[PDB]
């Protein structure tokens, strides 16, 4: 009897803000009278991809840190090393740098 | 005032009577509109020869701008370039023809100079002589802020008039008579 | 003798307005605090004093065939004064806002430096060919206007026509206009702003006004034109942007036969595809902006 | 039919209308205060003349994916606001996800210029997608480790443990580094000044505004602005005291924290140039991920240190 009430409340405001998006466009419409980009954008775009994915985990960490002792703080701190060691590795090719 | 319009340079144009002379919630409306029109207006500086720095000193991407000020001399080879940049731009526009180069020849009757843009789009307001300062500038953005202040235009493609209505404004040589001939002395220019 | 230091104050002036619009216009590209800003006093203030010597701002259409269109009024020493001694700040502010975006130092440095070569076989008669080494100036050369009496040293770069020499070129040129102006003001002739001579067009006013023959003179060269000897003449002089000349051939008439206006953005501009052979955009975007050409001055 | 539930239920359907209507307006408002800090009624007139023009399809594109690139743009970090609250009792989400929802509301926000990028039937308006499509990427990947400080710091994922979290003492002090990651992070998605317009160098890229106009490009306006001013408020609501004040009330306070916040972004609008390309991605691949990691790490170390 309250969390009934605020899921009405998320209901109605994403359906009236989206309401009134459409009702705003079409007051706005009623009214009036062989190439390729690159791959380094790939490369940053797959970079953002496994470090987000990476930072899933470390997501998962963030909420369950206390009910989990120092060995789960050794675990993530092992794979926190994982991706710091791979963000170095690409920080040292030469793979991150832009130079345009 | 009478009014002009214009319904669908060789266009028609014959003098009419306001339709708000004859629902006053469709004047109240028509006002506002105007009014929305007169106090929001997005000017679209076009590149050109050399009344730039008085466009640059005085204070933009196109298709969002209703005003066009067509600033520089008007050549055989820029002139596709102005009638693209004006067709553009979307209705409601209005034009603001700056420096003698605009509202005429402006200098040049030679054979690569179009002898102003009235030639090819309408203009809406003129400022003359070589370069304007930015006052006269910002006194014709009042002039046309007027002049968009009383017009009468449709509100929708679907009931009304499809016709917009432009102002036979009284012109400013007229109106400003009395204070310019009533001028009796100037300083001398042997000073500063 | 007077009508010559008021050319050479008027056009050290606007020599000035366009070296200072030149140097705005590269510095604003990178530090961008306050590159308009700086610069706008200057040149409204020039703006300004051109107003009161002459009519409008940009075009004074104050120089008359054989002196100036008027006489310089009694406030010009008063305006002059309070412009020479504001500015050496600012040529110190504007030395050190060239000198602090090291950034742009190691950048425009590298790319598309022409050195002594293209730039005595394109034309080039701007900053870049006093860049490239080649001390060459018409007001030291070939004198025009009396620019003798003025004691003024021509800054020249070294080896290459860097985009950083010519602007450099373009500040120790604003100095070196500045002292023009300063002895401009030092010692200033007292005699006539027209030179005596029939052919000055337009005679003085207060003659034509009350004078039977200088009406004459005034009334035939206004209407029909100044009738002169057929002959061919050539002025070159150093513009605000490069070399400026006018040939003149007269066929004994009241207009001219034939004027030919040579241009130094012309050959600034033709010598663009023998430095971006193998540059990139936004190379082209950079030298297009380091490049003084004006496109009305090319097409005339 | 009157019963007291039902009048209740009401009244938090009218307090969700009024937080959208004010959070619409204080953008729309704010949009003409940061133009005067470079007169109310001129955004109403704009908004008239905005309404009273045409939109313009172009003949090109499709009416779909050009007309939607708006609609993310504005009605994601809109929804995005949704998670804020303003007080205890004057709150409209109370889910349990308070930090996850915003983390995709800001991974669905490169939609919109992407989606633009490609309606602008032209090839430097892409490229400029591109790059800006790069860049919130880019620093989008750490925002969510900018905000898992805060999170493990606090212990859940909701605002309300957040904000009950910060009652001894708030977490802009022992994690100045995870606010500045966020308020980089937070600058670059919003495509705020210093990390904007990247087309800056190159000539062969151009904007994903261009060719928008009328209604389609008023809803970038004012989405981007909608989208600052929620992001303040996620930033006061994590590292500031959320509605936490002495003797003003709390909505009061956080109303003034959020404004004390833009007026900071108009500080930032006025202060700092804008870095170059390769600055800008080298700086948030180099320094932000690993310093935003050791953050993560150090508050571990120290959240599980002092727990007795
Ligand atoms: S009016 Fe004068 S200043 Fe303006 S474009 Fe024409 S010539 Fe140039």
């Amino acid at each position: 009897t309250e969390v009934i009430a605020h899921h009405w409340a998320f209901a109605i405001f994403l359906i009236v803000a989206i309401g009134l998006c459409c009702l705003m466009l079409v007051g706005g419409w009623f009214l009036g009278g062989r190439l390729r980009l690159s791959a380094k954008f790939y490369l940053v775009a797959m970079f953002f991809v496994i470090f987000d994915v990476e930072a899933l985990y470390l997501f998962a960490w963030s909420t369950s840190i206390r009910e989990s002792g120092w060995v789960g703080f050794v675990e993530a701190a092992i794979f926190i090393f994982v991706l710091l060691a791979g963000l170095v590795y690409l920080v040292r090719i030469g793979a991150l740098d832009w130079t345009p | 005032m009478d009014y002009t319009l214009t319904r669908i340079p060789l266009q028609k144009q014959e003098i009419v009577t306001d339709p708000l002379e004859q629902n006053v919630f469709m004047g109240k409306l028509n006002d506002m509109v105007n009014w929305g029109r007169k106090n929001s207006i997005w000017p679209y500086n076009f590149g050109l020869s050399c009344c730039y720095v008085e466009m640059v000193t005085s204070f933009a991407s196109p298709r969002q701008a209703d005003l066009m000020v067509v600033a520089g001399t008007c050549f055989t080879k820029m002139a596709p370039v102005i009638q693209r940049l004006y067709d553009q731009m979307l209705e409601p526009k209005w034009v603001i023809s700056m420096g003698a180069c605009a509202n005429s020849g402006g200098m040049y009757d030679i054979y690569s100079v179009v002898q102003g843009v009235d030639k090819f789009i309408p203009v809406d307001v003129y400022i003359p002589g070589c370069p304007p300062r930015p006052e006269a500038y910002m006194q014709a953005l009042m002039l046309l802020q007027e002049s968009i202040g009383k017009e009468r235009r449709p509100l929708s493609w679907v009931v009304g008039d499809q016709g917009v209505y432009r102002a036979n404004m009284q012109s400013e040589r007229e109106r400003k008579r009395g204070e310019r001939i009533a001028v009796t002395n100037l300083r001398t220019p042997d000073e500063i | 003798d007077r009508v010559n230091v008021i050319r050479v104050m008027l056009s050290e002036l606007f020599r000035i307005n366009s070296h200072l619009l030149y140097i705005s216009t590269f510095i604003q590209d990178v530090g961008a605090m306050t590159p308009v800003f700086f610069a706008f006093t200057d040149r409204q203030k020039i703006y300004d004093l051109v107003e009161a010597i002459t009519g409008f701002r940009m075009h004074p259409a104050w120089f008359r065939i054989g002196g100036v269109a008027h006489d310089l009024p009694r406030g010009w020493d008063r305006l002059l004064r309070e412009f020479l001694d504001w500015m050496p700040k600012r040529l110190a502010s504007y030395e050190k806002a060239a000198l602090q975006n090291t950034i742009l130092k190691g950048r425009s440095q590298g790319v598309a430096a022409y050195g002594a070569k293209e730039a005595l076989e394109w034309g080039t008669t701007g900053a870049g060919l006093r860049a490239t080494g080649i001390d060459f100036d018409v007001r030291k050369a070939r004198p025009y206007s009396g620019y003798e009496n003025f004691d003024f040293e021509i800054p020249v770069g070294g080896g290459v026509s860097d985009c950083y020499t010519r602007v450099m070129l373009k500040v120790e040129e604003l100095r070196q206009s500045l002292r023009i102006l300063e002895q401009c003001l030092n010692n200033m002739p007292e005699g006539p702003f027209k030179a005596d001579h029939p052919l000055t067009t337009p005679p003085p006013k207060e003659r034509t006004l009350q004078h039977i023959e200088t009406l004459i003179t005034h009334f035939l060269q206004v209407s029909w034109g100044p009738v002169m000897p057929a002959n061919e003449s050539f002025q070159m002089i150093e513009a605000t942007k490069g070399i400026n000349s006018y040939y003149l051939t007269s066929d004994g008439s009241t207009m001219s036969y034939r004027t030919r206006i040579r241009t130094p953005s012309y050959a600034h501009l033709q010598q663009i595809p023998a430095a971006i052979r193998g540059s990139l955009v936004s190379d082209l975007i950079v030298y297009l902006g380091s490049i003084d050409f004006v496109m009305s001055d090319v097409d005339r | 039919w009157i019963s007291p539930e039902l009048i209740e239920i009401l009244l938090t359907i009218l307090k969700a209308v009024v937080i959208l209507l004010v959070v619409v307006t204080c953008g729309a408002f704010m949009s003409f205060g940061e133009r005067r800090l470079l007169g109310s009624l001129q955004l109403v007139a704009d908004m008239i003349k905005m309404f009273f023009k045409e939109d313009w399809i172009p003949k090109f594109s499709d009416r779909v994916i050009f007309t939607l690139a708006p609609m993310i743009a504005f009605t994601s970090l809109l929804l995005a606001f949704a998670i804020v609250p303003v007080s205890p009792g004057w709150v409209v989400a109370d889910l349990n996800i308070g930090i996850l929802f915003f983390l995709m509301m800001a991974g669905l926000a490169v939609y919109a210029v992407l989606f633009a990028g490609w309606s602008s039937n032209n090839k430097y308006s892409l490229l400029g997608a591109m790059r800006a499509s790069a860049q919130t990427l880019s620093y989008e990947v750490f925002l969510g480790l900018s905000l898992m400080g805060v999170v493990a710091q606090a212990g859940s994922f909701n605002m309300t443990d957040i904000v009950n979290s910060q009652a001894h003492v708030w977490n802009v002090i022992p994690q100045f580094f995870g606010f500045i990651t966020f308020a980089i992070a937070g600058v670059a998605v919003c495509h705020r000044h210093p990390f904007d317009q990247p087309e800056a160098e190159q000539e062969l890229a151009d904007g994903y505004h261009i060719e928008y106009s009328g209604m389609k490009f008023g809803l970038f306006f004012v989405g981007e602005y909608i989208g600052i001013v929620t992001i303040s408020a996620l930033m006061v609501t994590l590292f500031f005291g959320g509605w936490q004040g002495p003797l003003l009330p709390p909505f009061i306070w956080f109303a003034l924290k959020t404004a004390f916040f833009m007026m900071m972004f108009i500080l930032i609008r006025a202060s700092l140039p804008r870095p170059r390309y390769d600055q800008v991605m080298s700086f948030g691949w180099k320094i932000c991920l690993p310093l935003t990691l050791i953050n993560l790490l150090v508050t571990a170390a120290v959240i599980l240190w002092q727990a007795q």
